[PDB]
């Protein structure tokens, strides 16, 4: 089933996209 | 009957052997004078002052260069923008000193090569056919027309145009990086994906063809033999390299339109060349690739290094070391 | 000390003249087989 | 002297007879099947298929 | 024996589960998922 | 169901919201030269 | 030098005016379509 | 163009006429090399 | 299934509601806990530079780059 | 039938995405040298190997950022993460550069895979396999850059690190050390993507624009079934154009479609071989009849010998923070200056 | 078809030609043989790396004796 | 004595483009 | 000797292939010049 | 000062290779005259 | 350096020599 092939690559790029998005936010 | 209708007849006639058409008319003077002076200008030419400070800089084969270093030297920096014909030189040994032969070959190049696209049109219409292949050669004579022209105008000088040979085309891209840092530049960046994409899509299109080719010949002749001249069968299984291509990647990644694919062709490096070419000319201008030195830093200050820092000493090794007798200032403004 | 346009003298006088008289011979030995009609004239 | 602000570069009187005698050679080459026609001959198309 | 020796036999059977793990499950599911004749 | 032009509506500027977050800062916080 | 000057306004606009009155001689009817 | 020309002829030369050619090449290069480099 | 079917369709989006934020929420706790600078090292703005060491750090040795990097590491 | 039968009959089973046997090498090996890329761009640095910011933590953008090479000191280390460097800690992995090997090795063997699937799908539909023979070109840049450059240097630390401004640094930096540029196997490599590029947007632009009418309306690309054989291009009236532009035509779809396959993929092997004389420092720098000449007479300029004048720039000033192992302390006084710059 | 006489010696050995063991056959062996050869190859190139350490045993440029 | 090569070198290149341009092959339907 | 070879064939180079390899030989020839006479 | 050897490597690698492309030309028309059988056989 | 173009004449000959004999073309009645 394809929910492993998606899954792969989309439940990490979720997850990295919640931190560039807190990395925005961060300053010195 | 007339005398202008038989040759109006001759030049726009398709039975010629070359088709000449009315933009040959300015097409076949221009790029001749382009030719015959520039193989004469590699062979045999005296030293040019390059940089208006009279130090000669030798670009020709008789005085000692290679096809490598040889080079039609750029006008000097004393003329800059001014237009320098022969007869406004008052000899032709001053014309050759300060760079006379870098304008004769370069304005009857963009002359020749803006009416070499226009042909391109002109036989097009006399053959039927649907127009637009002289619109895929507007990208090399827009970025032939940015280094010679554009550049030239914006930095004030024909100096800062690109020499015409080998060695003096990477004295021309080491100097513009320094200047102008084009890696950074979102237009250069544009067109290494370009070309790097249209060598991809050429030898990708290249290989689904040869791929899929029908068995017309035997194994002792030669692959090419299997397609007659003007034949109307299909000469390759376009289903076959269409099924490879929907499982080598997926399959809703394949285009099974050849019109479509052979469009994709034509547009990726036409509209990577354009972007580009409109990058040298944006940086004619002096409005730089990207800057981000000194753009990371602590909290207490101090800068940290990324890359384009490391790209920055590289960028100031070539800055304080172009024209190195030239400059007098401690800014190049040009 | 030798002249060194000797080396292309007599470098070209054997291989330029030597490599003429081949191709009198390949071109002779295929109309042969070319008129010949059998595995070889294709 | 190359910075003047002169037409066409035209700086010796000697070099308009040049010109003039240019576009009307070939004028006057154009005149003798294009020319002597009839100016008052329409057409409701986009491209005019008269004559010689 | 060593510190290098030990940890480098150690990432042999690491090496060899990895490749393990695959297989196992790659003979099981393909049991399951044959073709009709 | 759900109309497919709503679906690319929605994700569409949820990609905007996400860009021009990261345009955002280059002009502030770590990276912007302040 | 002014010699030299003349023989090129020459060649310019004799090739110039075989451009210019090359498109006014009936140029768009001259296709594979009719005549 | 205009027609195929009539006096077309082929040029021949044996296997035997190949080795005087060859030996009178190297010959002449062995005899006159000497000279030649001085 | 084709796949404009599925994201089409309700049940999709039921399911997906939830773990899109419960993950993406997960990624802002992964760095705005401080948690990221801990497992790969990586040093934060006040630990550049420390008191004591005001060069750049260097790993200057084969086979104890592990023992000098516990020594740039704990000032 | 048996066990080899069961496997070889899923894996090759039509589904989503073809895995093949192929598949096995690939997709693991792919996988983590893209996932092993964004993370050390994201959130591994290069403070401790060369001194640098590389990621999304410390301020980078997309274009400065990298996954950097690791240190001078570990040499040509392979980097294990158990190995005698690491000490199978995963943090010290990181922070002498472990990640780059990573990427490498397993983006190696990703290439490798990924030619292998070329071979398996050509024998499965049935057709000849220049696709895999025309990728054999990028194997040979990956190879010979990323993996044969670094190992006839001194280190790892050589390699381009892969970030998109740490491939620029790696332009320059070949071209003071190098003087890349001079090599002829640049020059017939540039032949061939400037070349390649040609091609496409020729073969692009004449097949558009030699199509049948096969319909009324005035999209083209309408009227094409992909399994008709009937050929959508005139051929005879392509080649009647270009032999009176250009002079000389293709009149073989056959020999035109192989020479958009030998042209590129060439300019990717003759790069290729030279790059492999510079892991040696067998570099084309001078010309020595140019070089005698000009110290000798002091008066004969080229653009030849304007270029080392620029390499002496890149040797010397960049040198003092591309190499912080060596710790270059130049003076300010034995830096090449120009006049008032 | 010339018999000779050291074609009449070597002739037994070109007499087979294409015969095959029926099944699987020696394959399983021949894999354990190739499993265990890419170990040996890994473990001589991280010998010669120095990332793999053995006691006594350091790669260096040693006296051979003179 | 050295740039006599090169220029033949040039010479002789333009020389098979004419020959290719002019006396090429030219292909013929049946 | 023996038979005659039932595996002779016969060489074929067209006039469109020999311009590519005579262009190929002398672009070679005016890129490694320049190299060699250093 | 150039190396006397640089014009062998020139000189010969134009004729040698080029000269070997002439006579794959020459012997394929010869067989293309071969079998047409008309005034140039022979 | 002079003397090898020397050698190279002489057994270059003594080749031709080697094949003029036994490669010969070999005469035939009928
Ligand atoms: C084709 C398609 C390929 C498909 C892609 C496949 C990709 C697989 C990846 C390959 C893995 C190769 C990396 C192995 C690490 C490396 O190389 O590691 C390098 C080590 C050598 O180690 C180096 O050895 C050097 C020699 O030192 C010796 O000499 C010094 C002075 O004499 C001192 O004495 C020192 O003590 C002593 O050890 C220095 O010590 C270096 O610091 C040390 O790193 O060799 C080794 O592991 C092995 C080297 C021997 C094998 C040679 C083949 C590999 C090398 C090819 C390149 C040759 C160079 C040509 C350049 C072109
Ligand atoms: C099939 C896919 C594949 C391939 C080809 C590789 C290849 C590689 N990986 Mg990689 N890796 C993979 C998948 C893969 N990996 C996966 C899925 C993960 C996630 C867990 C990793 C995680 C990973 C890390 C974290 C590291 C590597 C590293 C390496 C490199 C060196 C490894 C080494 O020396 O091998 C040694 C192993 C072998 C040679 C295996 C041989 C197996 C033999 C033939 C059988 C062994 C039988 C055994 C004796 C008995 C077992 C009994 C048991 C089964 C009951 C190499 C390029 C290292 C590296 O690149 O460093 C920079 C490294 O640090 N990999
Ligand atoms: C007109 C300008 C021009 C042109 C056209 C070229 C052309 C070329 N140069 Mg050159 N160069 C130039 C100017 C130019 N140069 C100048 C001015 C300099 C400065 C001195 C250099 C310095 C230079 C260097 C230093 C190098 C080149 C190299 C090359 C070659 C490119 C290698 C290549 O194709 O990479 C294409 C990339 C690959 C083939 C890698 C494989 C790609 C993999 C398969 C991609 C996989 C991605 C995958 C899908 C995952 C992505 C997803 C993930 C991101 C999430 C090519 C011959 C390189 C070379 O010679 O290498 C042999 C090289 O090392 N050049
Ligand atoms: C269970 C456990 C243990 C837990 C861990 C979880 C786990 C299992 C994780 C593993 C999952 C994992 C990572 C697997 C995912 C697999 C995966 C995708 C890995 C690869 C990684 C990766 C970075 C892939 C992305 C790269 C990729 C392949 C990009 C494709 C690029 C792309 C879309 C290109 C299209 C270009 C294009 C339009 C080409 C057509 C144009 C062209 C001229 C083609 C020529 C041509 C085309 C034709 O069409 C036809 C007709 C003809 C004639 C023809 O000439
Ligand atoms: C005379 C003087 C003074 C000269 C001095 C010049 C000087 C300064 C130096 C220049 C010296 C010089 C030339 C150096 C070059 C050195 C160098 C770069 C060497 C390259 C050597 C080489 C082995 C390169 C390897 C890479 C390689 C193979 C590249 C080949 C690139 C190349 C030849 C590409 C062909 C491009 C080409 C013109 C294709 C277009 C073809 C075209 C007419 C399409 C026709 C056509 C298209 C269709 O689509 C259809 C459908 C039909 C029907 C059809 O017909
Ligand atoms: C196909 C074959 C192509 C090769 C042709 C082979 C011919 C070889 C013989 C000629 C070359 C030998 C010259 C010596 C080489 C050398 O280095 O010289 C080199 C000399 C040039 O000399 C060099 O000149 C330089 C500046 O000019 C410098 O001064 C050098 O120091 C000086 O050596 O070249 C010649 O002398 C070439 C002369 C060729 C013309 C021959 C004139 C005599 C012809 C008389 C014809 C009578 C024939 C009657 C029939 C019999
Ligand atoms: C469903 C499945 C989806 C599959 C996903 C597949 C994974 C592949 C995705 C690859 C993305 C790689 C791009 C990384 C860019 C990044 O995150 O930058 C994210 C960075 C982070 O932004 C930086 O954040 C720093 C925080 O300290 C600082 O603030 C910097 O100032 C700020 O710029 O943003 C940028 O640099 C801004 C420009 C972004 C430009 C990205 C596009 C560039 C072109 C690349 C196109 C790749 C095509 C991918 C196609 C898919
Ligand atoms: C058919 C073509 C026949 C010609 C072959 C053309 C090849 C030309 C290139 C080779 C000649 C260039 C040499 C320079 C000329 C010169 O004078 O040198 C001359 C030098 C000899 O050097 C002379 O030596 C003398 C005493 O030995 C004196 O010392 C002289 O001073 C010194 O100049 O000759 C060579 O170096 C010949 C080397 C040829 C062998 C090449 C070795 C490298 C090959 C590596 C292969 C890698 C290939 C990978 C694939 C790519
Ligand atoms: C930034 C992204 C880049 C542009 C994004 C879209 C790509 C262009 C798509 C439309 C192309 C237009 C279109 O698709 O025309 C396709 C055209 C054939 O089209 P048809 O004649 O079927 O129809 C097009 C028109 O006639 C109207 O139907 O193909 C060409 O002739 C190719 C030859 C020129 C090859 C070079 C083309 C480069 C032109 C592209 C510049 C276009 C910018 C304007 C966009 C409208
Ligand atoms: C004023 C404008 C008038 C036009 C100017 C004429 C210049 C045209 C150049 C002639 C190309 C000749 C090369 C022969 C090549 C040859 O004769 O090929 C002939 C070949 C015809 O192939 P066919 O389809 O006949 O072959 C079918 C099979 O027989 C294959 O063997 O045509 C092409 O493929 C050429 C297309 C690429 C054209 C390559 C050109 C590369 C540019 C030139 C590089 C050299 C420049 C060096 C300067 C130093
Ligand atoms: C390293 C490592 C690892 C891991 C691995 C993995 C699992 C990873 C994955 C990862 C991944 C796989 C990642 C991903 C990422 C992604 C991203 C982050 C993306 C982003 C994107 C973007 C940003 C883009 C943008 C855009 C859009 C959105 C739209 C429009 C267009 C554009 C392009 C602009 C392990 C564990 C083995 C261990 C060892 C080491
Ligand atoms: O002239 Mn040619 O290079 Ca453009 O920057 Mn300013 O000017 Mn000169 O200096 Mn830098
Ligand atoms: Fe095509």
């Amino acid at each position: 089933f394809r929910w492993l092939a998606i899954h792969g690559l989309a439940i990490p790029t979720v997850f990295f996209l919640g931190g560039i998005t807190a990395m925005q936010f961060i300053q010195r | 009957v007339s005398l202008w209708e038989r040759f109006c007849a001759w030049i726009t006639s398709t039975e010629n052997r070359l088709y000449i058409g009315w933009f040959g008319c300015l097409m076949f003077p221009t790029l001749l004078t382009a030719t015959s002076c520039f193989i004469i200008a590699f062979i045999a030419a005296p030293p040019v002052d390059i940089d208006g400070i009279r130090e000669p800089v030798a670009g020709s084969l008789l005085y000692g260069n290679n096809i490598i270093s040889g080079a039609v030297v750029p006008s000097s920096n004393a003329i800059g923008m001014h237009f320098y014909p022969i007869w406004e030189a008052a000899s032709i040994d001053e014309w050759l000193y300060n760079g006379g032969p870098y304008q004769l070959i370069v304005l009857h190049f963009l002359l020749g090569v803006s009416a070499y696209m226009g042909r391109e049109w002109e036989l097009s219409y006399r053959l039927g056919m649907r127009p637009w292949i002289f619109v895929a050669f507007s990208a090399p004579v827009a970025a032939a027309s940015a280094v010679f022209l554009v550049y030239p105008i914006g930095q004030g000088s024909f100096s800062d145009g690109m020499p015409l040979g080998i060695s003096g085309t990477f004295n021309f891209m080491l100097v513009f990086q320094a200047e102008h840092n084009i890696l950074m530049h979102p237009f250069h960046m544009a067109g290494v994906a370009g070309v790097f994409g249209g060598s991809l899509f050429s030898a990708m299109h290249g290989s689904l063809v040869t791929s899929s080719l029908i068995r017309e010949t035997t194994e002792n002749e030669s692959t090419n033999y299997g397609y007659k001249f003007g034949q109307e069968e299909e000469t390759y299984n376009i289903v076959a390299a269409h099924g490879y291509f929907g499982r080598l990647i997926f399959q809703y990644a394949s285009f099974n339109n050849s019109r479509a694919l052979h469009f994709f062709l034509a547009l990726w490096p036409v509209v990577g060349i354009w972007i580009t070419s409109m990058g040298i000319s944006t940086m004619a201008f002096n409005l730089n690739g990207f800057n981000f030195n000194q753009s990371v830093v602590d909290s207490q200050g101090r800068v940290i290094n990324t890359w384009a820092d490391i790209l920055n000493r590289a960028n100031l090794g070539i800055e304080v070391m172009h024209e190195r007798n030239a400059h007098n200032f401690p800014l190049d403004l040009a | 000390e030798v002249q060194f346009g000797a080396y292309l003298a007599v470098l070209l006088g054997t291989f330029l003249p030597a490599l003429f008289l081949v191709n009198l011979f390949i071109q002779t030995e295929a109309r042969k087989a070319g008129k010949a009609g059998g595995q070889d004239s294709d | 002297t190359e910075g003047t602000n002169e037409w066409f570069g035209v700086d010796d009187l000697r070099l308009l007879a040049v010109l003039f005698l240019g576009h009307w050679a070939i004028l006057s080459l154009w005149l003798g099947s294009y020319g002597d026609s009839n100016e008052d001959e329409d057409f409701f198309g986009e491209i005019d298929y008269s004559a010689r | 024996m060593t510190a290098s020796l030990s940890n480098f036999i150690a990432s042999l059977i690491a090496g060899g589960v990895v490749v393990g793990v695959i297989a196992i499950a790659l003979i099981v599911i393909s049991k399951s998922d044959r073709i009709l004749r | 169901r759900i109309p497919l032009w709503l679906v690319g509506l929605v994700g569409g500027l949820a990609v905007i919201t996400m860009l021009s977050l990261f345009f955002y800062g280059s002009y502030s916080g770590l990276g912007s030269s302040l | 030098m002014l010699t030299l000057k003349i023989l090129v306004y020459t060649t310019v606009i004799f090739f110039v005016s075989l451009f210019i009155f090359g498109f006014l001689s009936s140029d768009p009817s001259r296709n594979p379509n009719r005549k | 163009m205009t027609g195929p020309n009539p006096n077309k002829q082929a040029v021949e030369l044996n296997r035997t006429s190949l080795y005087w050619g060859l030996l009178l090449i190297f010959v002449l290069a062995v005899l006159f090399s000497s000279y030649f480099f001085n | 299934r084709p796949f404009s079917d599925i994201i089409t369709s309700v049940r999709y989006w039921i399911i997906h509601s939830i773990t899109i934020p419960s993950l993406f929420v997960s990624g802002w706790l992964f760095i705005s806990t401080g948690l990221a600078y801990d497992v790969f090292g990586t040093p934060r703005p006040n630990e550049y530079f420390t008191q004591d060491r005001q060069q750049v750090p260097l790993v200057n040795d084969r086979f104890s780059a592990k023992q000098e990097l516990e020594d740039l590491t704990k000032g | 039938r048996g066990l080899f039968d069961l496997v070889d009959d899923w894996l090759k089973k039509d589904r989503f995405v073809f895995v093949g046997w192929s598949g096995l090498l690939l997709f693991p090996t792919a996988y983590l040298a893209a996932g092993g890329w964004m993370t050390g761009t994201t959130f591994v640095t290069s403070w401790y190997t060369h001194g640098l910011a590389s990621s999304y933590l410390e301020g980078c953008n997309f274009l400065t950022a990298a996954v950097s090479t690791p240190a001078n000191s570990v040499g040509h280390s392979l980097l294990l993460l158990w190995g005698p460097e690491a000490q199978g800690d995963f943090t010290r992995w990181c922070q002498i550069g472990g990640l780059w090997t990573f990427v490498a090795l397993h983006g190696a063997f990703g290439l490798i895979g990924f030619c292998l699937r070329q071979f398996e799908i050509a024998r499965l539909v049935g057709i000849r396999p220049y696709n895999a023979i025309a990728f054999s070109g990028p194997i040979a840049v990956f190879v010979s850059v990323f993996l044969l450059y670094p190992l006839g240097q001194a280190s790892w630390f050589f390699a381009p690190s892969f970030g998109v401004a740490a491939i620029f640094r790696f332009l320059l930096f070949l071209q003071g050390f190098h003087n890349w540029t001079l090599n002829p196997f640049h020059m017939m490599g540039v032949a061939g993507i400037l070349g390649g590029a040609l091609l496409c947007a020729i073969h692009g632009a004449t097949v558009e624009n030699t199509l049948f009418e096969d319909g009324d309306a005035a999209n083209t690309f309408r009227a094409f079934t992909p399994t008709q054989s009937e050929e959508t291009y005139s051929m005879v009236t392509a080649n009647r154009f270009w032999s009176q532009i250009f002079g000389v035509a293709f009149s073989n779809k056959r020999w035109l479609h192989f020479f958009m396959l030998f042209v590129p993929v060439t300019g990717l092997w003759t790069s290729s071989i030279g790059i492999v004389g510079l892991a040696l420092n067998l570099r084309a720098y001078d010309f020595v009849s140019q070089e005698l000449r000009a110290a000798e007479d002091p008066e004969f300029e080229t653009f030849y010998t304007k270029n080392h004048l620029l390499d002496e720039g890149i040797r010397a000033w960049m040198a003092a923070q591309d190499q912080p192992h060596e710790n270059f302390v130049f003076p300010e006084e034995v830096l090449p200056r120009g006049n008032a710059l | 078809a010339l018999r000779t006489r050291l074609g009449e010696i070597l002739r037994p050995l070109n007499a087979e030609y294409g015969k095959v063991a029926p099944g699987w056959g020696t394959t399983p062996i021949m894999g354990i043989v190739m499993l265990a050869f890419l170990i040996f190859l890994v473990i001589i190139l991280q010998i010669y790396n120095s990332s793999l350490i053995i006691e006594n045993v350091d790669v260096d440029w040693a006296n051979g004796i003179v | 004595m050295e740039a006599l090569v090169y220029t033949f070198l040039l010479i002789g290149t333009l020389m098979v483009i004419f020959f290719a341009v002019f006396f090429r092959e030219t292909p013929r339907i049946l």
